[PDB]
RNA sequence: UGACAGACUGAGAGCUCUUUCUUGAUUCUAUGGGUGGUGGUGCAUGGCCGUUCUUAGUUGGUGGAGCGAUUUGUCUGGUUAAUUCCGUUAACGAACGAGACCUCAGCCUGCUAACUAGCUAUGCGGAGCCAUCCCUCCGCAGCUAGCUUCUUAGAGGGACUAUGGCCGUUUAGGCCACGGAAGUUUGAGGCAAUAACAGGUCUGUCAUGCCCUUAGAUGUUCUGGGCCGCACGCGCGCUACACUGAUGUAUUCAACGAGUAUAUAGCCUUGGCCGACAGGCCCGGGUAAUCUUGGGAAAUUUCAUCGUGAUGGGGAUAGAUCAUUGCAAUUGUUGGUCUUCAACGAGGAAUGCCUAGUAAGCGCGAGUCAUCAGCUCGCGUUGACUACGUCCCUGCCCUUUGUACACACCG
């Protein structure tokens, strides 16, 4: 994978003002609803969060729900605040 | 002062719809409204025919879905005022309501 | 009167009425035409134009609001296409245009506010009078 | 084709059997007779029980009949 | 360029009334979403 | 309004035909309007009363009503 | 703007929608339905559960991010759809949370047979007039064969099918096959309607007594 | 990590190179494990469906018989669409299936209403007329209705074989006759049991075990071809062999349904103009009983023209051209125009469906759809011959009977 810092913050800004976020299959949008990204980065940066179980994945037919854990709120805690 | 105003109401069940317009009705005489209505408005019949195998062989069987939907209208001569002094009571299940003012 | 008579014997007698009662133009192509797609030959009429005016009259007697693609619909018909199932198939619309504007040029029709053809107040005194003029 | 079936049938006894002077032989009241002493979910249902039940009304009210118990 | 909402397959879709299923999709889905079956 | 060709005939021959005994029943009399109506169930019974045939709907697995597709086993 | 035949179809594909992927959410709390209400000024879901306190989590808190998520992903005005998690009165009679029961009693490791009356034996105690469960794949030998269980009454044909039978299909991810696992259920005739439907069977007569005076 | 100039490659893919800027710990490498697969196995499975099976059949609890598998209940007869009932009765009492239930259609001048539906009457307005008024057809609006027949859809009612007759253990019922809209359960469907089949589907699924593949990929994306290639056989259909017809005028009547912000009018498309046609340009309407469309459908109906002729039946085959959809029409998308005018003389052995608004004839809508409907699913229009039986053939259900069969006579 090949991301910005920039990117990285827009996500992990996004995370610790909602908790939750949504995905679509739908792929090469270059535009999820809420944010600004292509769904490629989007999806993958938070499936590295599922392989280190920050994030909690219900993948519920293509939609990608991933609800935040609070082992994760102390990693973005430490983070960014 | 008197205005006049429409209520556009639809559903999807038969019981349900016949008792949230009469509700309206009644609330209406309550307050001896100029009211006319409930028209009702012929029932549109969405329809499906599919092929209920899953692989396609066997006898070529196909089932036709059928959801109803029922259209009703009824007509008042009052202030929106008044109008939100009634329209506030239960409003059962199903059925849907979209007040529209009018010329 | 229009009503009152046999629906064929009306266009029989009207076909002759706008020949004689006067004359008009007429374009330079009338007597080649199909007068629709799904047609084989030229109507075999010498006088098609003037009976199909005078059907067209009476259309719009007895009707508000009929267009340039009514007209098509009113008389399209039955398109066999080959081994292919036949269908049905809308008439052209430019025999029908000059026709209206023939009817109309004589104010026997006029157009009509919210749209189509109306007939005029003295163009139906022809068309009652020439139906009068019937057994 | 028109055989009434069990459910019909032993309705037919059990509702003459426990209302008999209540009961009448002109259809029609007999409906409106079983809709008061008894609750049922098919008009149909209901029709095809009175049309029953006058019948055995009618052989009974003429001689002697099986199962049903009347006092 | 144009799958179900359900399965993201690509054949037997029912694109009326803007379902965007597929028909065995809507059949698995069929009585939920309200296509009550009177016959 | 509605209907086909033959079928506007048979609504006519019913609607004078049904017409005229009302008419007769409320405006002549029950009596006068007796004759009327054993006249013309004399001549046929369909003049003033409806025909409860329709079209029934075409089942799936053969187009027609009753017809079905043609079978082959080979 | 929207045709009214669109607005039902999107609407009942919503509910479809809620009705399914609120079943991976809520697997391990109970789930049985869902039902959506409008009100002035207001869209409610109500998720009918059987475990009500760890659908809340601590505090309240899981149905905040199930609310900030449908929020979101339909795009409903903030405060727009808001969420009450209510219990099914009775745990019996609902199918789905029954299936779902015998899914992870079966997961578990406990036996097939001692599960599946683990799910009976409550059916009928819990006031049902019947309940049947069948069980499909490859339990314990390779050729499938498939295990039906009963207790008391049952329907199957005819529209009252639809009014009295709560029946649900599963989908077990043992090892070495799939469970399939079909429950029915029979409900019983409460005139109030709250635990079983309110018009009786169309086979059932009540000849009244006859009061004397 | 991305890249400018050129080769390469079609490629304005920086893949690979000459050229060194750019970015900065996001990686690359290697060790496991993942992930993904319209990959395999439907014979490892779920699920759903089809079929056995459109028939009427199946199973416990207690009791009887038997050492036993098993049997009884579930039946000798009568009746039935029916394991539907009467009844007989080592059986008694119960569960599914059948029936009941649901939907559409048929009836109501009875009820609730309805200017998004619609008569009716009056007022004017047009046109004809013993004309001056009237009488007839038309259009417009209403504090016109002690309007709702027509239209819509709610609640109900109605039909149960009720009455009568004959047959019947005068039981279950059956045949006949008035009455009624309805007397095959009124018609048509929906749902539909136990046990199965090694029935179909891993090519519907982030349904799925096992196995194969995991970068030089059966992954994914792109360009092009392919599924459509034709000595030939088979299957469902379309068009015809004409005159009970073809072509050309005129005449006029449905129902089902269908219509995404579709962006700068945009799916269905009205009206006006341009156009021989195809089709274009303009101002519009409708998220719909409002606009399309009160759907002006054909077949059929009259008037001629063809006059038994492979003819003007028939319209395959091909040439030439235009237009629309599409980023793209070639292996002709489709639709026109003009031309070519092919085989087909009622069809061999055999075989399919069908019992009343049914077959057959006719068109329309919908799915598919950027465009392509000879199909499939629905809708209406015209609308009959024969039959109301039988076990002869092909089968299904039950009983007795015989069996050396049980993957069960395809033994
Ligand atoms: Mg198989
Ligand atoms: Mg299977
Ligand atoms: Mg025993
Ligand atoms: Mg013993
Ligand atoms: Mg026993
Ligand atoms: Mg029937
Ligand atoms: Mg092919
Ligand atoms: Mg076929
Ligand atoms: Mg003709
Ligand atoms: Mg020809
Ligand atoms: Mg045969
Ligand atoms: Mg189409
Ligand atoms: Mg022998
Ligand atoms: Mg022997
Ligand atoms: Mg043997
Ligand atoms: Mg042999
Ligand atoms: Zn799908």
């Amino acid at each position: 994978m090949i991301i910005s810092k920039k990117n990285r913050n827009e996500i992990c800004k996004y995370l610790f003002q909602e908790g939750v976020l949504y995905a679509k299959k739908d792929y090469n949008l270059a535009k999820h609803p809420q944010i600004d990204v292509p769904n490629l980065q989007v999806i993958k940066l938070m499936q590295s969060f599922k392989s280190k179980e920050y994030v909690r994945e219900t993948f519920s037919w293509q939609h990608y729900y991933w609800y935040l854990t609070n082992d994760g709120i102390e990693f973005l805690r430490n983070f960014l605040n | 002062v008197q205005h006049r105003i429409r209520i556009t109401l639809s559903s999807k069940s038969v019981k349900n719809l016949e008792k949230v317009c009469s509700d309206l009705v009644k609330g209406a005489k309550e307050k001896q409204l100029k009211v006319k209505g409930p028209v009702r408005m012929p029932t549109k019949v969405l329809n499906i025919t599919t092929r209920k195998s899953p692989c396609g062989e066997g006898t070529n069987t196909w089932d036709r879905f059928e959801m109803r939907v029922h259209k009703r209208v009824i007509d008042l001569v009052s202030s929106p005022d008044v109008v939100k002094q009634i329209t506030s009571i239960t409003i059962e299940p199903g059925v849907e309501v979209e007040v529209t003012i009018s010329d | 009167t229009v009503k009152d008579v046999n629906p064929h014997e009306f266009v029989k007698a009207y076909s002759a009425h706008l020949k004689r009662s006067g004359k008009m133009e007429l374009p330079e192509w009338v007597d080649i035409v199909k007068t629709a797609r799904f047609k084989e030959l030229p109507p075999s009429d010498a006088d098609w134009y003037y009976i199909r005016a005078a059907s067209m009259a009476r259309k719009i007697y007895l009707r508000q609001g009929i267009g340039i693609g009514g007209f098509q619909k009113i008389y399209g018909g039955r398109q066999r296409n080959g081994s292919r199932p036949p269908h049905f198939c809308k008439s052209s619309g430019a025999v029908s245009r000059n026709i209206l504007q023939e009817l109309q040029k004589m104010g026997i029709i006029d157009v009509d506010p919210k749209g189509g053809r109306l007939i005029t107040s003295q163009g139906r005194r022809d068309l009652d009078q020439v139906a009068g003029t019937v057994p | 084709g028109r055989v009434r079936t069990k459910t019909v049938k032993k309705t037919s006894r059990q509702v003459i059997e426990k209302y008999y002077s209540r009961m009448t032989l002109d259809f029609h009241t007999n409906k409106k007779v079983l809709e008061e002493v008894s609750i049922l979910q098919s008009k149909r249902l209901r029709n095809k029980v009175a049309g029953f039940t006058t019948h055995l009304m009618r052989r009974i009210q003429r001689g002697p009949v099986r199962g049903i118990s009347l006092k | 360029s144009r799958v179900c909402r359900v399965c993201g397959n690509s054949h037997g879709l029912i694109r009326k009334y803007g379902l965007m299923c597929c028909r065995q999709c809507f059949r698995s889905n069929a009585k939920d979403i309200g296509f009550i079956k009177y016959r | 309004r509605g209907g086909g060709k033959t079928s506007q005939i048979y609504s006519i021959r019913q609607a004078i035909a049904k017409s005229l005994v009302a008419y007769y029943q409320k405006y002549v009399d029950e009596a006068a309007k007796k004759e009327v109506k054993e006249i013309f169930a004399r001549y046929d019974r369909t003049l003033l009363v409806a025909d409860p045939r329709r079209c029934e709907p075409k089942k799936f697995g053969g187009r027609g009503a009753r017809a079905r597709f043609q079978k082959s086993y080979r | 703007q929207i045709s009214k035949k669109k607005k039902f179809v999107s609407d009942g594909v919503f509910y479809a929608e809620l009705n399914e992927m609120l079943t991976r959410e809520l697997a391990e709390d109970g789930y049985s339905g869902v039902e959506v209400r409008v009100t002035p000024m207001r869209t409610e879901i109500i998720i009918r559960a059987t475990r009500t306190q760890n659908v809340l989590g601590e505090k309240g808190r899981r149905i905040r991010e199930l609310t900030s998520v449908v929020q979101k992903r339909f795009n409903f005005l903030e405060n727009g759809v808001e969420l009450y998690a209510e219990k099914v009165v009775n745990r019996g009679l609902c199918a789905i949370a029954q299936a779902e029961s015998l899914r992870y009693k079966l997961l578990g490791g406990l036996a097939v047979r001692r599960a599946c009356y683990g799910v009976l034996r409550f059916v009928m105690e819990s006031g049902a007039k019947g309940c049947e469960v069948i069980v499909s794949g490859k339990l314990r030998a390779q050729r499938a064969k498939s295990m039906k269980f009963k207790d008391g009454y049952m329907i199957s044909s005819g529209q009252p099918v639809n009014e009295y039978i709560d029946a649900a299909v599963r989908h077990v991810l043992l090892r070495q096959g799939v469970l399939g696992i079909k429950v029915k259920i029979m409900l019983d005739w409460d005139p109030k309607g709250k635990l079983g439907p309110t018009t009786p069977l169309p086979d059932l007569v009540t000849i009244h007594p006859p009061k004397e005076e």
